[PDB]
């Protein structure tokens, strides 16, 4: 469900919605913040569905004092109509038996919406690697069939390697949120490109910033060569301050 | 189902310990071997799935092993587990023997032995072992007897039994071709030729498929030896000549 | 290495050990703790952050000495500066009574090195999140200084620091020269250096304690005298 | 008192060469290297058969340098061949310390 | 361990890769590679040399001190390439077990059984969880009694084979080469020629003509059986020989 | 886990996607697993109720009475606040309860119940002393509002918090303990009466969910955190919601001063014992 | 955010060098109650606010002779160091026929509560112990923090609402060494009753007080037995 | 994947397996080829030792290692257990002769060995030995050839390859090796079976033989071999 | 800005952020899963009661017995893990019969206690809390003692107590009818 912050929810016709798929720590989740952050996409309204678990805060993004006092929930959508991009954002743990009802509904509403790819930032397992995946490169992607062919043979063409099929599974270590929801879209036969990096829990920043390299080698929705700007909020990443008496 | 199997010492919500059944379905993947008690004696029919074209034959048996003078086994699982499984069995004979200087009967060592796999499977960071024993033997208590044990310690009494791969059919059939108190050494040998032909359908008995031994009491002795290749194969001809007579007789 | 630093039994993919680097940045969590080498000795100092007015005046000191003539100034978890202390006492003592002469000041840094070592070896234990550095004067053995790191490597120096701004207090020594003056002199070098590299915005306030080892004590180690002491800080206190 | 005068220097020989070594090592090298060697030894033994059947102890013997070594604790009585055995569960008890 | 067995093929040096890979070891290499210095072992006619290039990172660090040649017996002499600690640490496990061998023995030990014991060592702590490998490279050299000049390369995953002429550290596989090349063209290396290779061949993988203090020259020679650094002087006087021809 | 020597063992996951996948692999559940699943999530429900008869409105409390205003209290602190300095300002009739239960919480002292002034009807106040579940959060605001808003009423959460939780550039030992933080909704144009948190500050739990239910509906609501040292119904803890009762929440529904302070001792004092594991 | 994975194990370094469970224990030892502890040229004292129905708990407790303690933390972790402290001086009075120097015994203590933070399978005492004492030099006032590092302190206080008192204590920091034991009590009643809301006053049975003297051997006064010092504590 | 299975080694994976022996016997796979034929007369241990660089000396490890006077192996996978395990196998043998004055027949010795390996292989806390056994030997007028496992288990075998395109040395084995074949030809066909499962060019020092006969186990100097790969080619 | 899972409640020695166990408060709350025992001491005596629940009415009351004997003039009620107040009981009385052996005399009703909780103190002997709280009622030469033992492992003097399943309510009536001066029957 998607409710605007306004009175009517401006339309998201021939747009690509940017998913951050809940995964080992929050590496989806954290590129789509820094996607948030440099386009500067502003908040069109939440898509709120109790399948997250609440929160509030602040703008996570908020530049001016003026923005600072923005309140923010776990589920925020944003979009940029320069770029037709839309940016859904969670900020929260998933619950229990509610992953793909999320999968469900989110699918709907771009379904509804008019958003034709629904590219979803992902991360799978560095580990339950195989030697071949351990050597070859953490970046992986996932077209679904309705995916259309001048993209793939774009992506073909930038040499892409694609998650490893395990007939076969779409097996997605430690996605959760993503697996399912590469199902069910595969099932509602709309166009997503489910881009992940295999990565392990702890500083996952620079994993955030590798896969939107990874993006933007595609999409291109940054100059391609400090140059993504990251979020006001990411502070304190490691908790409050040592104590005195210590050190 | 992906929990309460990192250990095999962690239940599961409806009371199972995984680690254990899949020790069994471990069992399951490996070859077939009988077992059927008879009034001479009892036999353990067991099938060598040794058909290299470059394998040495430098041993006294790949499936059968002898305990004691009293005692002889077969193995369905993993060879180097059952070495070490038959190598205590052996051990567990002879203390026994050297303190009361008569030989142990045999449900006291199928006990002792399935003690040492139920203790391997109770205590954390051991593997239970994954081997399944035909044990067979006589005794002056019960005399001729044939027990079968698994690799969570539990051990029950047969008639004729089977462990390894095609147990579940080969047990079926052998209650379906088997009477209590009549069966013959002759006739248990013929049933288990039979049962073998009727499950082992990878190929055909050519005699060094299949491994049967046989225990007997001559002179009050424990007669444990082996069928030779002579005797597998009249049996394979006995079976297969009958089969043949009864197809004709059907028409 | 994100999934190669919980242990530090385990190597990452380019063969790194991540859980001793976090211990040398522990050391560098806490405050500066410099040591200059002369031709008559060492010279010890510390930025010693005063955490309260309460604790009485000694409390948690950091210039040890494991010996009658070795120092020690640590920079770091205090607990395990502490415990690397005791384990020097007793390996100088029982070098002392079996040898039957001090522990020269080489040997007693790499047996405390190596025991370092084999505390950052095995994934019982962790390794010791402190660094500190020896330092000793014999008319035979003459001016000596060694410092010991987490990953236990004893590395001789002509003077060195540990500690929040040690390489600020690094090239300040790189700067001075320390093998043509005495320890009176090198006093005041170590004192202007400790204020040089503290930061009073950022720490309220400081105590900088100083210590020495040379033939002007003797060949021992003891604390710099007031006088001297307040000399070398109106020094630092000047420039 | 014991059975005999070397009883006891045979049933602890292995624990006094062991005594012997890390005092020479404490003496010389300093406190790491018996410390560094107990550590060895403990995490080798921590990993073996259960006491009802016979460790093979291999890995242990290459960090004590006696696996291409004979004497007669090797050949004489063999623990492998043992006359007297107790339950498999009550000696995993005593190995633990419930017992 | 005492926290388990790590999450991964990979993670854990107990645990086989798809192939069997203990990745782990591989690791170890790697921090060999980390030591960040390169040494070059040659075995000659006459002497058995260890050469490598010694590092002061800073004018205030001792370069007294700081070395990567070490001494085990009269006999053996070493140079480590790889993390320092755990290059001292081995150094100490190699001197001890030389010291056990001659008491246990009554004569020293030779060369190949040093680095044997040492590989026995690596290899148990290669198959257990508690302990990992160290990341440090032995080059044991020395005078046999049968063979005379002996050089042993000595690794972490426990191959204690011996060489005619060893390389370790970063460059390993271009002074390999340039070892092998000189090899094939065998010319009876004398203690000059065995010292002059050496040398030369650091200054060419590395590319840079050493001073006497940036490199550390260790013989071992029939007529001086016992392990012996080289000094400045006599560094400067060969590398002075290598710049003249 | 690292039961014995070699037990491999796995990292916690931030995410939990390991549990969600678990949850979304249910395709092949058995009926028996089914079935008792059904009946986990039975005893995990909350029920609003009226203790006329103990029966369920069937109905929330917006949709069933008018709100003009409903000033909730999670956590023992907050109840203790707003049961000393609000309920002498009035009668504060009961007007229902509800009745959940989780791993840390009773059907009721972990209660839930809601009052109403009685002499003005549209302002509502509810005691959450319990704890409620993620699953059970937004069951209780579906119970509670109905999933339809108002937009007419002034939604006023409090809930306590441990310093500990706070982060802060400097030690989170090094902060005026007794301080309390605000969250407040796009419609509320009110003072917030207290600095506003932090950025990389975030709340959770029911408070949270009732502050981002309003910001979704377009309620002016306002959420204060009220962080600590001690959770033990201290008096500087619920002297530090003081500051609320100037603002216009709980403006017109306090009555003095005097008191609410005279009766908060003996709350404070009449609570039980932690048993002996500190002191 | 990160620090989940290095914040509960206390043998694992974060990626900012720092252990996490360490800080917790110190946290511990804050959420604990509120004890103060100083002493004058010629005593040591130790003051501690206690917990309604039932008996409270001991926070003051005689570990030995010329020894005392005060708990700030947590009761089981307390008891092991007592039960320690009261071992080591007893087998020294014992064999060494020497009243155990307290300063000796903060430093073993020190090092018991170091054994674990680098000790696999163990946590951190989480308990700060106030120990009084005298001999040989005076007085000994000192404070072990539950990381194992400990100070020396003229005046201290441990324990939750405890910074108050401390910074009444640092009000008269000075003072303390020229006071009799009675002001010297009094003045540890005031730093007590800093923590408690300013409607509380101190009463008789929210109030333990251990005093080692010269002459005086320490001793834990009861409800009764504080009376005298509160009867003429200012409030 | 059934991954938390592929990682632990005292785990049954649900259809049965020990995925970490597996792997074990992957490394012995992927391990430098070994041939051993047992003939008439006696036996072969002929193996592609990885010894080809010059620099590596020859009077270093040696992938054939005697264990008895009579009784010899080679190996295919890790060198360092393949040592250890020798040493132990020295160790039994010795205990052997001093319990029995007797040498060790070569199928007690390989049962010592292989219930070493399976002791490590059963508990957790270690890794099954990534290293196979080929033990050859001699006793009562007969030839001997054993193959030993990391999972402990040992098998009797007249003709068998190891290491790397060990599947295709075994059926050439399969094409050439004669029940009647004897010695000194034998060790051609060793020869051939390592050259179809060689890398590079076949030469003395690419190679270590070893045979077994009446007389006993020997290594075979690079003299022997060289002729034996001229006589081959 | 993202919520978060973290674990602290897995293993008795592992802090909270705040410094919490949260395995001991586990089984603090386990024993309120249990049935109350009512424990009182006056200057008169002391006096045991609890709730004892039979689960049908085959079973028999007198194996479910929640007061026992530890010594002649020493009592406790039990309620929580019963098994595990087997050994705590046991060790008490194993330690009052040594100090009747030695001394010959009566253990207080704290020293045996206090040997009880040392007993109790040896968790992470037990690798987990114990998971059951007692009411050591004792009239020793000393007086009436009631005390309390508590998964935390130490114990605590008191004089009116109620532990288990609505043990908060048994508290306040207690506290609502006793006094100091009230007698053992009353």
């Amino acid at each position: 469900m998607f409710v605007p912050c306004g009175e009517s929810a401006p339309d998201l016709a021939g747009f690509t919605l940017l998913m951050p798929a809940v995964s080992v720590g929050n590496v989806g989740q954290l590129a789509m913040d820094l996607i948030i952050s440099t386009l500067n996409m502003s908040k069109i309204g939440y898509f709120y569905t109790d399948c997250l678990v609440p929160m509030v805060g602040n703008n996570p993004y908020a530049t001016t004092e003026g923005n600072s006092t923005e309140l923010s929930i776990n589920a925020e959508v944003y979009s940029l109509p320069s770029r037709k991009l839309v940016a859904l954002q969670l900020r929260s743990i998933f619950i229990k038996y509610k992953s793909k009802p999320f999968c469900e509904k989110l699918l709907s509403w771009v379904k509804s919406s008019g958003c034709a790819r629904v590219i979803v930032l992902s991360s799978s397992h560095s580990y339950q690697r195989n030697d071949l995946q351990l050597r070859s490169t953490p970046f992986r992607y996932l077209l679904t069939p309705s995916m259309q062919k001048s993209v793939q043979n774009k992506i073909k063409s930038l040499n892409w390697e694609e998650m490893e099929k395990s007939e076969f599974c779409i097996r997605i270590p430690g996605g959760g949120i993503t697996k399912t929801l590469y199902d069910e879209s595969c099932s509602k036969e709309i166009q997503m490109a489910v881009l992940l990096k295999f990565v392990s829990e702890g500083d996952n920043i620079p994993d955030a910033l590798g896969l939107v390299e990874y993006l933007n080698e595609w999409l291109q929705i940054l100059k391609p060569l400090s140059r993504w700007k990251i979020p006001s909020s990411w502070r304190l990443l490691f908790g409050s301050g040592l104590p005195p008496a210590l050190f | 189902s992906r929990r309460y199997d990192s250990r095999t010492t962690i239940f599961s919500p409806e009371g199972r310990l995984y680690q254990v059944e899949y020790a069994m379905e471990a069992i399951g993947h490996a070859g077939t071997c009988l077992g059927i008690l008879a009034n001479d004696g009892v036999l353990l029919a067991a099938e060598r799935r040794n058909i290299h074209k470059l394998l040495d034959e430098v041993f006294f048996s790949e499936k059968i092993y002898k305990l004691n003078e009293d005692m002889a086994c077969s193995v369905a699982g993993i060879t180097s587990d059952a070495n070490v499984l038959t190598n205590e069995l052996r051990l567990i004979a002879q203390r026994y023997l050297l303190q009361y200087q008569e030989p142990i009967p045999c449900e006291q060592l199928v006990t002792a032995l399935c003690d040492i796999k139920q203790a391997y499977t109770q205590f954390g960071g051991k593997r239970p072992f994954g081997v399944s024993l035909l044990y067979i033997g006589w005794d002056k208590h019960y005399g001729f007897q044939l027990y079968q044990s698994d690799p969570s310690g539990n051990y029950g009494g047969w008639k004729a039994t089977c462990i390894g791969n095609n147990s579940a059919a080969a047990v079926s059939m052998l209650k379906q071709d088997y009477k209590e108190g009549e069966m013959t050494l002759k006739s248990a040998l013929a049933l288990a030729i039979k049962v073998l032909n009727k499950t082992m359908d990878v190929s055909k008995l050519s005699a060094e498929k299949v491994e049967i031994a046989t225990l007997t009491r001559e002179n009050g002795k424990t007669v444990i030896r082996v069928l030779k290749q002579k005797e597998v194969e009249q049996l394979i001809k006995k079976h297969e000549e009958e089969e043949a007579k009864a197809e004709r007789e059907k028409k | 290495g994100t999934g190669y630093d919980l242990s530090a039994s385990t190597f990452s993919p380019d063969g790194r050990v991540f859980q001793v680097e976090y211990a040398m940045k522990a050391v560098e969590n806490s405050s500066t703790a410099i040591g200059i080498r002369c031709k008559d000795g060492v010279v010890f100092g510390v930025e010693k952050l005063v955490l309260s007015k309460l604790y009485e005046e000694g409390s948690n000191k950091r210039l040890f000495n494991v010996d009658r003539h070795v120092g020690m100034a640590v920079a770091g978890l205090l607990a395990d500066a502490r415990s690397l202390a005791d384990i020097a006492r007793e390996e100088a003592s029982n070098f002392r009574s079996n040898f039957g002469y001090n522990i020269p000041l080489k040997h007693l840094a790499d047996r405390v090195a190596m025991y370092v070592h084999a505390y950052t070896l095995y994934s019982a234990v962790r390794p010791f999140g402190c660094s500190f550095m020896l330092g000793s004067y014999s008319v035979n053995d003459g001016a000596q200084l060694y410092m010991i790191d987490p990953s236990g490597v004893s590395y001789g120096y002509w003077g060195c620091a540990i500690g929040k701004a040690r390489q600020a207090a690094k090239t300040e020594i790189e700067k001075l020269q320390m093998k043509e003056m005495t320890c009176r002199d090198i006093v005041k070098e170590v004192a202007k250096i400790i204020y040089i590299v503290h930061d009073e915005v950022k720490d309220k306030a400081f105590e900088l304690e100083l210590s020495w080892v040379g033939e002007l004590t003797n060949g021992r180690h003891e604390i710099v005298p007031k006088d001297i002491r307040e000399e070398a800080e109106k020094y630092a206190k000047e420039s | 008192l014991p059975s005999h005068p070397l009883e006891l220097s045979e049933k602890n020989f292995q624990l006094n060469q062991d005594k012997m070594n890390f005092s020479t090592l404490r003496n010389i090298q300093g406190l790491f290297a018996p410390l560094k060697l107990q550590m060895e030894f403990k995490a080798v033994q921590q990993v073996q058969r259960l006491p009802f059947l016979s460790s093979s102890n291999l890995s242990l013997d290459v960090l004590r340098g006696n696996d291409e070594t004979i004497g007669f604790e090797d050949i004489l009585n063999d623990p492998s061949q043992s006359e007297v055995m107790g339950e498999p569960h009550l000696m995993v008890e005593y190995k633990l310390g419930l017992l | 361990m005492s926290r388990g067995s790590s999450a991964g093929f990979d993670r854990h040096i107990t645990i086989f890769s798809p192939e069997g890979r203990l990745y782990q070891v591989e690791y170890a290499f790697k921090a060999i590679n980390q030591g960040g210095l390169t040494s070059v072992a040659v075995r000659g006619k006459d002497c058995a040399v260890i050469v490598t290039q010694k590092k002061v990172p800073d004018k205030l660090l001792d370069s007294s001190t700081v070395t990567h040649l070490f001494k085990i017996t009269e006999n053996i002499g070493c140079v480590m390439t790889g993390m320092t600690a755990d290059s001292r640490s081995q150094v100490q496990r190699a001197r001890y077990e030389a010291a056990n061998w001659k008491y246990k023995y009554g004569y020293e030990i030779p060369v190949d059984m040093l680095c044997k014991r040492i590989a026995d060592i690596s290899q148990v702590y290669t198959q257990n969880a508690e302990m990992r490998p160290l990341g440090c490279c032995m080059i044991l050299i020395g005078i046999d009694e049968e063979q005379g000049p002996q050089v042993y390369k000595c690794d972490p995953a426990g191959y204690y084979c011996g060489f005619k002429a060893t390389a370790a550290g970063v460059k390993q596989t271009e002074s390999t080469s340039f070892l092998e090349k000189k090899v094939k063209k065998k010319f009876d290396w004398t203690f000059e020629q065995t010292v002059e290779t050496a040398i030369t061949c650091l200054s060419t993988v590395l590319s840079i003509d050493f001073k006497p203090s940036e490199i550390e020259v260790g013989v071992v020679t029939v007529e001086n059986p016992k392990f012996r650094i080289l000094t400045e002087a006599e560094i400067d006087a060969h590398l002075v020989a290598l710049a003249e021809r | 886990a690292a039961t014995f020597f070699g037990e491999v063992v796995k990292a916690p996951c931030r995410a939990g996607t390991e549990d969600e996948e678990e949850e979304e692999e249910g395709r092949r559940e058995t009926p028996e697993d089914r079935e008792v699943r059904l009946q986990l999530a039975r005893k995990r429900e909350v029920r609003l109720l009226r203790r006329q008869t103990k029966t369920s409105l069937e109905v929330s409390l917006l949709e069933k009475y008018p709100c003009s205003k409903f000033i909730i209290a999670i956590g023992n602190n907050a109840v203790a606040f707003l049961s000393s300095f609000v309920m002498n300002s009035g009668v504060w009739e009961e007007v229902g309860c509800a009745k959940l239960w989780n791993e840390w919480c009773r059907t009721t002292e972990a209660f839930c119940v809601f009052y109403h002034l009685k002499s003005n009807p549209s302002v509502f106040l509810c005691q959450c002393s319990c704890y409620v579940a993620e699953d059970q959060q937004y069951q209780w605001l579906e119970k509670v509002f109905g999933s339809c808003p108002r937009k007419n009423m002034q939604i006023t959460i409090l809930t306590c918090r441990h310093v500990t939780d706070y982060k802060t550039s400097e030690s989170t030992g090094s902060l005026p303990s007794p301080f309390l933080r605000a969250l407040k909704t796009q419609n509320f144009k009110d003072s917030a009466c207290c600095p506003l948190l932090e950025q990389p500050n975030i709340v959770h739990d029911l408070p949270a969910a009732v502050l981002s239910y309003c910001q979704v509906w377009k309620i002016p609501a306002i959420l204060y955190l009220c962080y600590t040292d001690v959770m033990k119904l201290d008096l500087i803890t619920v002297e530090a919601f003081k500051p609320i009762l100037s603002t216009r929440s709980l403006k017109g529904l306090v009555k003095n001063i005097p008191q609410s302070t005279e009766i908060l001792k003996k709350l404070m004092t009449t609570n039980e014992i932690q048993s002996n594991i500190y002191t | 955010m990160f620090r989940n994975q290095y914040d509960n194990d206390v043998t694992v370094w974060s990626p900012q060098g720092r252990i996490h469970q360490i800080e917790y224990a110190m946290e511990a030892v804050k959420q604990g109650s509120a004890t103060v502890g100083l002493k004058s040229k010629t005593h040591a004292v130790l003051v501690a606010l206690k917990r309604e129905l039932a008996a409270h708990q001991k926070k003051i407790l005689h570990v030995d002779n010329h020894i005392g303690i005060s708990i700030a933390g947590l009761t089981a972790d307390a008891r092991l160091l007592c039960n320690f402290m009261r071992q080591e001086c007893l087998d020294s009075r014992f064999v060494f026929d020497r009243p155990l120097p307290v300063s000796r015994l903060v430093s073993l203590i020190g090092s018991k509560t170091q054994i674990p933070t680098q000790r696999y399978g163990r946590r951190p005492y989480g308990v700060g112990l106030l120990i009084a004492g005298y001999d040989d030099m005076g007085p000994h006032i000192f404070q072990t923090c539950p990381s194992a590092n400990y100070f020396d302190c003229r005046a201290m206080s441990i324990g939750a609402r405890s910074q108050s008192a401390r910074t009444y204590l640092e009000r008269h920091m000075s003072e303390f060494m020229e006071c009799n034991l009675n002001e010297l009590v009094k003045h540890g009643l005031r730093a007590l009753r800093e923590t408690l809301p300013a409607e509380q006053d101190l009463t008789t049975k929210n109030v333990s007080i251990g005093i080692v003297g010269k002459d005086l051997e320490f001793t834990i006064y009861d409800d009764d037995d504080v009376s005298p010092f509160l009867e003429g504590l200012e409030e | 994947a059934e991954r938390g299975y592929s990682f632990s080694l005292t785990t049954f994976s649900p259809s049965g397996k020990l995925v970490q022996i597996e792997y074990a016997l992957a490394a012995v796979a992927g391990g430098a080829p070994s041939v051993g034929i047992k003939a008439a007369n006696g036996v072969v241990l002929a193996t592609e030792k990885k010894q080809k660089s010059i620099l590596y000396d020859e009077r270093s490890v040696h992938k054939v290692e005697p264990i008895t006077k009579h009784i010899g192996l080679v190996y295919s996978g890790m060198g360092p257990d393949y040592r250890v395990l020798v040493h132990r196998a020295r160790k039994l043998a010795q205990q052997y002769y001093l319990v029995y004055q007797e040498p060790i027949p070569t199928a007690q010795l390989v049962q010592r060995v292989a219930s070493v390996m399976q002791e490590y292989t059963q508990s957790g806390g270690v890794r099954p030995f990534g290293v196979s056994l080929l033990i050859c030997g001699w006793n009562e007028g007969r030839p001997y050839l054993f193959q030993s496992d990391p999972s402990g288990a040992y098998f009797a075998w007249k003709a068998t390859a190891m290491g790397k395109n060990y599947v295709n040395g075994k059926t050439f084995l399969e094409k050439r090796y004669n029940e009647d074949l004897e010695l000194e030809d034998a060790i051609h066909t060793a020869i051939l079976t390592l050259k179809e499962s060689f890398e590079g060019q076949m030469t003395e020092d690419n190679i270590e033989v070893g045979i077994c006969n009446e007389a006993g186990f020997r290594r075979l100097t690079p003299t022997e071999v060289k002729d034996y790969l001229a006589a081959i080619a | 800005m993202f919520l978060t899972r973290s674990e602290y409640d897995r293993g008795v020695n592992t802090f909270s952020p705040e410094g919490r166990l949260f395995q001991v408060e586990y089984a603090i709350e386990a024993i309120k899963l249990g049935s109350t025992a009512i424990g009182i001491q006056t200057s008169e005596g002391v006096c045991l009661a609890v709730e004892k629940r039979i689960t049908s009415p085959l079973m028999e009351p007198s194996s479910i017995e929640k007061i026992v004997e530890i010594d002649a003039h020493i009592g406790c009620a039990m309620s929580g893990l019963i098994a595990d107040a087997k050994t705590l009981i046991d060790k008490a009385r194993v330690e009052t019969q040594n100090h009747w052996f030695t001394y010959n005399e009566t253990m207080t009703v704290e020293s045996v206690t206090q040997a009880v909780s040392n007993l109790a103190l040896q968790f992470g002997a037990m690798s987990r809390p114990f998971g059951v709280a007692l009411l050591f009622g004792g009239v020793d030469e000393k007086g009436p003692q009631l005390f309390h033992m508590d998964p935390s492992g130490t114990f605590v003097q008191c004089d009116a107590r109620a532990i288990g399943s609505a043990s908060e309510g048994a508290q306040s009536s207690l506290q609502e009818v006793y006094h100091k001066s009230m007698t053992l029957k009353e």
